[PDB]
């Protein structure tokens, strides 16, 4: 009595936001509405286009968030373990060293396990900073 | 603890929704057997064997739009967890078993003591009932973790073989204006052939692991269904 | 014809050989577009979307799109 | 606009009859044609033989 | 399911349709920004860190 | 597979004839009936009530599988260590000289 | 029906009234069934007083079985009258929509209070006493016709779909019946073309194999509540005992002709519990004894002669297909003049379009002749 | 009277604080558990009982006929037995939603009665109690509310090693 | 024609597909998350240190004790803990002020 | 180490933290507040359903009676698998 249970209730008129509503439909219908748009359990379509379109929206967007939110913890976090250890101690530095040291940063990500390891390792006699340096 | 996220799907759901607010056929369908149970017409069933349809359809929605989508780089599989998948298994599989039990016909399972009168009840016949009471646990169990390894493992490959493609592409492409680059570039050709390769095979994979992931729940059913002829 | 993966469909001819035999083509009742029709490039004729832009300007503008994200740190680096 | 087979279809999805094949029904009513008029001479004559027997 | 839809004969048809010509574009940015990377780290004024043997993920996740 | 359809009264065969560990448990042997399962075993063959043999496997599997299972594992007594440390029963009690609350009344 | 605060208003001002005129009908219809049950007990058949064991053959799931569990009194007029058979049969209906409201209010204590509310707001879980006017009772009615219009149809479509998914008619006369079987209720169906599905179900599947979801949408359709179904014996004992009942009544009136004499009021209720006549449709004594005397005619000469009616999944459908109105189309036809696609118009077509419009045009023959010569020419070039 | 609002704040607290459960209380509580299995045999019998009285005059015969899985000639006699008793006079066979009250509900108000008395019995139990659980119990009762860290601010009885902390 | 997909509202679909289309299986999974939760909702300091961070736990600022402070500070106040009672000290006020005079 | 990392979800948003104990007592608050009023009369289901299956796995916990030692479930440090406490 309170609420219905029937979906023909209705809450608003049937000509309510009509324009809008035709346009998005329209959107819709236009290139997945087609005979060989036939799609596999609803998830791929045969329409070309549509993988053309949203494979690289999709990719570029994931590839965005990565590089803007993901990634750069690491970065931040190789950027204050090595330079003092501290967030200050980055923010002591200039943009151009910040910026050397981040594609140190994706240099070593480039090298990954296919490359020299003397980007990790210091070879016996090296005279640059060890370990303990800030310690 | 209580971690709030989200799934990897919303840009997905958005297009449903925009390619969905109007009705479409389906006529191409991963696990069709779903819907052909019987081959031999006069033949009918009492029990509910239809009821498999509407969860292997959304659950073959569901998995396509995570795995096939994973390939596209850095497109998560939120719900990539061992036990995670082992709670989904669980579910299915022990929903249709306890509809079975519930029935409360124990001739059901006569077909669990396995052989003839001829051989031993006791140290023969009884040991395979226990194997099979077992086994069936046991497809469970291989269900899940098949579905959970070949990700892993697809995906794993997917990852070193792209480092290393990317690694001698960035700091070995000047070899093409040097005296090497012959080397270079057969070295390139094969990536390129290995890359193409990789992601048909995953491609396939993934659907043929949906299509093997609905097929052992359907075979569950299947053993215990008796089917009655019409007079 | 083929694209990678997406190929050109082809429509299955309807009409046998005799009754095709006697068919009469009239290609000035054909649009500008489709005339010489050729199945094996069907859109050689076919009007750019946006006049002026060519296939290359576009792949060059996706090049430059990407050489800007690689390249715009070093020109205007941020702290962090 | 053509209600019945709207109404025929929605009924079985809801009630779980999820397949769009019939063969057995379709058997049953695939040779049903409008007959000519020669069979309904015939048919007509059969019909009259058995009323006057 | 890979049925129809427009498919460009060659690279200059890639601009006979919007979908195409996104994808193009799209293309374009893949391929050019290896030459990118190329020509950025393998920079001769590239340095590596002098800290680099302080620390590295190596060692934490170890 | 195929239907099952439980035998008549006349195609069950005598218990006599059945069989158990060692030998049949005829006359001045029925009370060992009880005792031995595998005659029990060849008898509910016999007789096509194999399910008293099937049932209560599976069900028993059913139950390590989903409830004891992880009550063991959770809440489950391991083994018990070499040095115990028993109680020696002297927490709890209260102090001298304390004044309880009445009791309700 | 949806639920209103007229009827609220109707519901709570009848509702102590209607309580004491419920208890009152319970003496009676209690003493009516001690009656009825001890003729039962006492002239029954041995496998119907013993209620025999008759088990599917697939899962061995014990069900009434409609030979031996099931039992015409032909001698019950000297006891009991039709009227108060009847009686009873309303008052089984309203007795059992009421244990089920006092049991959800035993189990969930003073918190049923308000779902008392949704429950008063409709008519159609209200027992008829609560109705003290004729306008009150014809309001019941419509909301009970109009649950029996929800629930028929799909268990007319379930029967026939699984039937004609999983079997076939043996003969012609078969295919013939069980096509007018299921027709809507704007045609007459003949009940003697209509029988034979009767047997041809029962060698598909008898009231002892009827599963849980069609007795479920049939318990629906009989007004008789659902939650909590529990396992399928139990209001499949509902039905069987109110078809029992049904049968028993039916077998007098047949044998005593009451329906001739039977009064117009009196009448429409007979074929209401039968399911047989809506009361919206506002049938007319023609129509209503036309009804009755089609029923008597499905059920055939052997229910008189030994009281064995036909297949009870036939007779359900049968007698549920009044309730299967005609699917509704409302709109003049001028509006097939429309377009569905304007919104379209302004994207045009593509190059994909204009291809597929060229080739399977008007042109399409001059098309394809060009198109074949040219790959014959390119052919032979080749070779 | 509802006990069980009463007492689930008084176990979780017993949980947290079992360090300081005496014997007594272990013996309590295992008394506890033994009456909530004697109530469940009971129950159980009597819900074996109403299903065996109400029980088909054909599923008896079935049941406790032939054939014989021993055959030993006691179980014979004693189905015959049993078999005759029921059989002997008129019982009430109800089928349905009918069985499934009259099985249930008297076991259902049983268990329920007995659970409900034998946690009365516990409650005036541990108010009985001369222990610290004792007076926790007799305090929530008082003033409504658990007093947590009550052994150590009573300063209750410690194993002779562990009273450094009391030691102020 | 009425059937409960088209004709009754997403909730009341809802309930009706998961108590007499699937009860079993939402019985299931209500049953599976009732486990979940009830011993696997649990991740102690060490674990999160471990494997809780993206990156890794940040030492340099211990964001684990700054919580775990402001949890007890808020208990403390809201509550007007004596946090000087012997019972947590295991000593006596004047002996913690004879402590503090000494150190 | 890294190939494995890449294995984690990407829109983790926010953690909360609370204790057993805490919000037990708050959902027992809550049952006895619904609980409590007296049209709800103990003998009905709905009460025994809230109470009784607590009320024994409460009891079956007092009644436990283990000789080993089961280390406390929120300790600080449940990784080293030498020091249960
Ligand atoms: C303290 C800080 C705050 C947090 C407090 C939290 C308290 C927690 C209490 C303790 C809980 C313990 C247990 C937790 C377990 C968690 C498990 C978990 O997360 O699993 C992952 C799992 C992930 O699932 P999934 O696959 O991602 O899909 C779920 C998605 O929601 C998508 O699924 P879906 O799409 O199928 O969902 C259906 C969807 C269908 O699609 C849609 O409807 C589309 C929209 C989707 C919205 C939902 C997605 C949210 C996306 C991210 C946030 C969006 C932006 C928010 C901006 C915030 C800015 C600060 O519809 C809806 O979502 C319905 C809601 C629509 C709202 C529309 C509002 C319109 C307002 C317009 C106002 C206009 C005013 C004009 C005035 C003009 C004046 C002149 O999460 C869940 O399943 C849900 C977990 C929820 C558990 C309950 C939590 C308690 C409730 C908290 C509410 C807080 C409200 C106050 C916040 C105020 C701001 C700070
Ligand atoms: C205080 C403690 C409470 C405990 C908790 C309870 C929680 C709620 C559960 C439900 C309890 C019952 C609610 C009242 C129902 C009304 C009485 C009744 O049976 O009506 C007849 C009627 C029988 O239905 P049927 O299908 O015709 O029966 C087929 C038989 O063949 C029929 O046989 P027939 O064909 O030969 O015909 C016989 C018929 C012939 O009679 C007539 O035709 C005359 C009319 C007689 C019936 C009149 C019923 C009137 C109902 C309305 C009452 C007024 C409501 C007012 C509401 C507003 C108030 C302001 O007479 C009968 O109907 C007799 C049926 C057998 C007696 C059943 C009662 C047994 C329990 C009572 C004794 C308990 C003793 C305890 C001792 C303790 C020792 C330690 O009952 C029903 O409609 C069934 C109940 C429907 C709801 C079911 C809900 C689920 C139940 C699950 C229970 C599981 C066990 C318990 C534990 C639960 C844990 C989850
Ligand atoms: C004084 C009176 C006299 C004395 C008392 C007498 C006895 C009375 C009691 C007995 C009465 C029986 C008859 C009742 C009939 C009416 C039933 C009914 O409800 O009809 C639908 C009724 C309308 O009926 P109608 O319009 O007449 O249509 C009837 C048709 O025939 C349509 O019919 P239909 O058949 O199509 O509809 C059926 C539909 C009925 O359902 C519905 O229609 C759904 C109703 C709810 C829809 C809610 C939609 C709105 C949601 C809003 C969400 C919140 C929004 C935001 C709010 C913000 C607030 C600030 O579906 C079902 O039947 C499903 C049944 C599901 C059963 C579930 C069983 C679960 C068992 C669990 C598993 C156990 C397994 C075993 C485990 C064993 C372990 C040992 O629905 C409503 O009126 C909706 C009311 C919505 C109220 C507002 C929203 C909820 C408010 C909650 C407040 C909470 C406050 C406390 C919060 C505390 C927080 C800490
Ligand atoms: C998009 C998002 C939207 C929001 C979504 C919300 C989230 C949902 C997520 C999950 C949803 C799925 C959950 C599924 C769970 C598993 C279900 C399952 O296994 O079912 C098996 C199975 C399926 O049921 P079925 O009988 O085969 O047919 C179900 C069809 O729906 C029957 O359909 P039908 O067409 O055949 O019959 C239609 C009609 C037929 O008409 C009739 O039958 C006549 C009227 C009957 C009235 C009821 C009679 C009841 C008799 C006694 C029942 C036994 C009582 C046992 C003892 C009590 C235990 C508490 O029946 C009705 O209209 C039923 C009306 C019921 C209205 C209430 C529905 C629930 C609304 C919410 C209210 C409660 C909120 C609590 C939480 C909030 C608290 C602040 O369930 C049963 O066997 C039923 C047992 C019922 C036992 C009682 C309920 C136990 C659960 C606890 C109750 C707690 C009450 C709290 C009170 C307030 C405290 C403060
Ligand atoms: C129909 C369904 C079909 C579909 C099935 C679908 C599922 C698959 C099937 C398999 C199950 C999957 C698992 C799913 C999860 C379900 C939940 C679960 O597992 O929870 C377990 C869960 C395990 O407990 P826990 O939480 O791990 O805690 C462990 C503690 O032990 C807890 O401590 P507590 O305080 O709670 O007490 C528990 C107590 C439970 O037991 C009791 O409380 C006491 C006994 C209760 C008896 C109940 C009535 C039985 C019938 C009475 C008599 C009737 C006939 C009367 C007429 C007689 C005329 C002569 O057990 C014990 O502690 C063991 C005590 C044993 C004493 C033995 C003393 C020695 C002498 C007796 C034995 C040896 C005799 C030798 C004779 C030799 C002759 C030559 O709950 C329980 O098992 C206990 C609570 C529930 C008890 C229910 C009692 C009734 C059981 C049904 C009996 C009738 C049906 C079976 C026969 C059917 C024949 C056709
Ligand atoms: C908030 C409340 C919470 C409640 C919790 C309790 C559970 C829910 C309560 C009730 C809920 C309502 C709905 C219940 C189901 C309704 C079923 C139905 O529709 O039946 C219709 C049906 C009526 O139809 P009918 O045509 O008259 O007769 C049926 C036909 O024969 C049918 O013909 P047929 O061809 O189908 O014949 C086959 C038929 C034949 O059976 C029958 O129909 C006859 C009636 C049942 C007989 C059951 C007893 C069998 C003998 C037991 C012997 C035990 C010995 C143990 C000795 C131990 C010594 C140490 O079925 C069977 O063969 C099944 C046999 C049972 C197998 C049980 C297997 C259990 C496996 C256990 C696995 C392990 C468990 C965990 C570990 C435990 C141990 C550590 O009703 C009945 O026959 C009886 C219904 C009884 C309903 C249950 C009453 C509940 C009382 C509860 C009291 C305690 C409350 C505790 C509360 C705690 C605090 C909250
Ligand atoms: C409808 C039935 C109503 C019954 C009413 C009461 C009947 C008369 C009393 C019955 C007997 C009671 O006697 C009962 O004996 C058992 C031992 O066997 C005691 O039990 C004691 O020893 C057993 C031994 O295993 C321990 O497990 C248990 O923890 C301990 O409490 C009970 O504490 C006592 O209460």
């Amino acid at each position: 009595v309170l609420f219905s249970t029937y979906r023909s209730s209705r809450l608003v008129s049937k000509e309510f936001l009509h324009g809008p509503v035709m346009r998005f439909r329209a959107l819709g219908e236009y290139y997945f509405q087609r005979a060989w748009n036939g799609t596999l359990n609803w998830a791929l379509p045969g329409e070309y286009r549509l993988y053309a379109v949203m494979i690289p929206f999709i990719y570029f967007y994931h590839r965005w968030h990565n590089d803007h939110t993901l990634d750069r913890d690491h970065v931040e976090k190789a950027m204050i373990m090595r330079w003092g250890g501290t967030l200050e101690d980055v923010r002591k530095l200039s943009a151009k060293d910040q910026l050397r040291v981040r594609c140190f940063t994706d240099i070593e990500k480039l090298y990954s396990a296919y490359g020299p390891k003397d980007t990790y390792l210091q070879p016996p006699g090296d005279t640059l900073p060890g370990k303990d340096f800030y310690r | 603890m209580f971690l709030f996220f989200f799934c990897d799907l919303f840009w997905l759901r958005l297009l449903l929704c925009m390619y969905y607010c109007v009705w479409s056929r389906l006529c191409f369908i991963v696990y069709f057997n779903c819907l052909m149970l019987i081959f031999d017409f006069l033949l009918f069933c009492l029990f509910d064997l239809y009821l498999f349809v509407g969860l292997c359809l959304f659950l073959l929605l569901w998995f396509m739009l995570f795995n096939l989508y994973s390939l596209i780089l850095y497109y998560c599989i939120t719900y990539l967890n061992l036990y995670l998948l082992f709670c989904i298994v669980f579910l299915l599989y022990i929903a249709f078993l306890f509809l079975f039990c519930f029935l409360c016909d124990f001739f059901l399972f006569n077909n669990l003591l396995v052989g003839d009168s001829f051989m031993d009840v006791f140290f023969i016949r009884f040991l395979l009932c226990f194997l099979e009471c077992f086994s069936l646990l046991c497809r469970c169990l291989s269900t899940f973790l098949r579905l959970f390894c070949n990700l892993l493992s697809s995906h794993f490959l997917l990852l070193m073989f792209f480092d290393f493609f990317y690694f001698i592409f960035v700091f070995f492409f000047y070899g093409v204006f040097c005296y090497w680059f012959i080397l270079f570039i057969f070295v390139f050709c094969f990536c390129l052939l290995f890359y193409v390769f990789l992601y048909l095979l995953d491609l396939f994979a993934a659907i043929l692991q949906l299509f093997i992931f609905c097929n052992m729940i359907l075979q569950l059913i299947m053993d215990f269904l008796l089917f009655l002829l019409f007079v | 014809y083929n694209m990678l993966v997406f190929r050109d469909p082809k429509r299955r001819p309807q009409l046998s050989e005799e009754e095709r035999a006697k068919v009469v083509v009239n290609q000035a009742e054909w649009p500008e577009e489709f005339k010489d029709f050729d199945p094996d490039d069907p859109y050689k004729n076919s009007p750019e979307i946006i006049k002026g832009m060519s296939s290359w300007n576009l792949f060059l503008w996706g090049v430059e799109c990407a050489f800007i994200y690689q390249f715009y740190e070093l020109v205007f680096p941020k702290s962090i | 606009w053509c209600p019945e087979v709207r109404d025929r279809a929605e009924l079985e999805v809801d009630i779980t009859g999820w397949q769009w094949w019939s063969p057995l029904e379709e058997r049953r009513l695939l040779p049903v044609r409008l007959r000519s008029v020669n069979e309904v001479r015939e048919i007509m004559s059969k019909t009259q033989a058995k009323k006057s027997a | 399911m890979l049925l129809g839809g427009f498919v460009p004969r060659r690279f200059s048809q890639f601009n006979r349709d919007p979908c195409w010509m996104f994808f193009i574009f799209s293309v374009g940015f893949w391929l050019g920004e290896y030459p990118a990377m190329m020509i950025k780290y393998n920079a001769r004024d590239l340095v590596y860190d002098p800290h680099r043997y302080v620390w590295s993920h190596h060692d934490d996740h170890h | 597979g195929e239907l099952f359809v439980r035998p008549k009264l006349e195609e069950i065969p005598p218990a006599d004839q059945c069989r158990g560990f060692f030998g049949p448990l005829n006359d001045s042997l029925k009370f060992l009936r009880l005792l031995d399962i595998k005659w029990m075993m060849n008898r509910a063959v016999a007789m096509r009530r194999e399910y008293l043999i099937a049932t209560p496997t599976l069900f028993t599997f059913i139950w390590m599988f989903t409830w004891k299972g992880a009550v063991i594992y959770f809440w489950g007594d391991r083994a018990p260590p070499r040095r115990m440390d028993w109680n020696t029963e002297e927490t709890g009690r209260l102090p001298l000289g304390f004044k309880p609350t009445p009791a309700p009344l | 029906m949806q639920g209103s605060w007229s009827v609220l208003k109707k519901n709570c001002s009848n509702f102590f009234p209607g309580l004491l005129a419920f208890a009152q009908q319970t003496q009676e219809a209690y003493g009516i069934w001690l009656r009825i049950y001890n003729r039962q007990q006492k002239y029954g058949p041995t496998d119907f007083v013993e209620q025999s064991e008759t088990f599917s053959p697939d899962y061995h799931k014990r069900f009434h079985s409609q030979d031996k569990n099931m039992w015409v009194d032909k001698e019950l007029c000297t006891e009991v009258s039709q009227k108060e058979v009847a009686r009873l049969m309303t008052y089984k209906l309203d007795m059992w929509r009421m244990a089920h409201c006092a049991g959800a209010l035993l189990a969930t204590g003073g918190y049923a209070i308000p779902f008392g509310l949704f429950w008063l707001a409709n008519d159609t879980w209200v027992p008829s006493s609560f109705n003290l006017t004729g306008e009150e009772l014809r309001a019941w009615r419509e909301a009970q016709d109009l649950y029996r219009y929800r629930s028929a149809p799909s268990y007319l479509t379930d029967t026939k779909w699984h039937f004609d998914f999983h079997a076939y008619p043996w003969n012609e006369t078969q295919e013939r019946a069980w096509d007018d079987l299921f027709e809507k209720n704007d045609v007459r169906r003949d009940p003697k073309v209509v029988r034979p599905a009767a047997e041809m179900y029962d060698g598909f599947i008898k009231f002892e194999l009827i599963r849980r979801k069609s007795l479920r949408h049939l318990c629906r359709s009989m007004n008789i509540p659902t939650f909590p179904m529990l396992a399928r014996l139990c209001n499949g004992t509902r039905v069987r005992d109110y078809w029992n009942l049904a049968w028993c009544e039916d077998y007098m009136v047949i044998t005593q002709r009451l329906h001739e004499s039977m009064t117009d009021e009196e009448l429409y209720d007979y074929a209401w519990r039968r399911y047989l006549a809506p009361y919206d449709k506002n049938l007319n004594r023609e129509q209503l004894m036309e009804r009755v005397e089609d029923y008597f005619e499905f059920l055939g000469p052997d229910f008189v002669a030994h009281g064995k009616a036909p297949n009870l999944v036939i007779l359900t459908n049968y007698v549920l297909g009044y309730y299967n109105d005609p699917a509704y189309l409302e709109g003049d036809i001028s509006e097939l003049d429309k377009n569905d696609y304007d919104h379209l118009a302004s994207w045009g077509k593509d190059a994909f379009l204009r291809r597929l419009e060229f080739e399977n045009g008007p042109l399409r023959d001059q098309v394809e002749a060009h198109t074949q010569r040219l790959l014959a020419e390119r052919a032979a070039i080749a070779k | 009277t509802k006990y069980e609002l009463k007492m689930q704040y008084f176990d979780e607290w017993m949980i947290r604080w079992r360090k300081f459960q005496t014997e007594s209380d272990w013996e309590i509580e295992k008394g506890r558990q033994w009456w909530r299995r004697f109530n469940m045999a009971v129950s159980g019998a009597l819900f074996c009982g109403l299903v065996l009285y109400t029980s088909g005059t054909a599923t008896l015969k079935r049941q406790y006929g032939l054939p014989h899985f021993f055959d030993i000639g006691v179980d014979g006699q004693a189905k015959e037995t049993m078999l005759k008793t029921l059989t002997s006079r008129w019982r009430y066979t109800p089928q349905g939603y009918g069985r499934v009250l009259i099985t249930g509900v008297p076991t259902y108000i049983l268990f329920v009665t007995l659970e409900h008395y034998r946690e009365r019995r516990r409650m005036q139990q541990y108010l009985q109690q001369n222990t610290v659980f004792g007076e926790q119990m007799r305090r929530l009762l008082s003033t409504g509310k658990i007093e947590e860290y009550l052994p150590v601010n009573i300063k209750a009885t410690l194993p002779a090693s562990q009273q450094a902390i009391y030691n102020y | 024609v009425y059937t409960r997909w088209k004709c009754d509202r997403l909730p009341v679909f809802q309930l009706k597909l998961f108590t007499q289309e699937y009860p079993m299986h939402a019985a299931v999974g209500i049953f599976t998350i009732i486990f979940l939760w009830k011993h696997m909702s649990h991740c102690s300091e060490e674990t999160e240190r471990k494997y809780g961070w993206w990156a890794g736990y940040p030492y340099w600022r211990d964001p684990i004790a700054r919580r775990n402070e402001t949890k007890y500070k808020q208990m403390i106040i809201n509550n007007d803990v004596d946090i000087t009672h012997p019972k947590w000290t295991g000593c006596s006020v004047e002996q913690l002020e004879e402590l503090s005079r000494v150190v | 180490s890294n190939p494995a990392d890449h294995f984690r979800p990407n829109l983790k948003a926010l953690t909360l933290y609370a204790e057993r104990q805490h919000y037990v007592d708050r959902w027992l608050h809550v049952k006895e507040r619904w609980l409590a009023p007296w049209y709800l009369p103990w003998w009905s289901p709905l009460f025994q359903l809230g109470t009784w299956y607590s009320q024994r796995s409460r009891n079956l916990f007092l009644v436990e009676n283990h000789l080993s030692y089961r280390p406390y479930k929120f300790r600080r440090n449940d990784e080293d698998r030498n020091n249960p406490y």
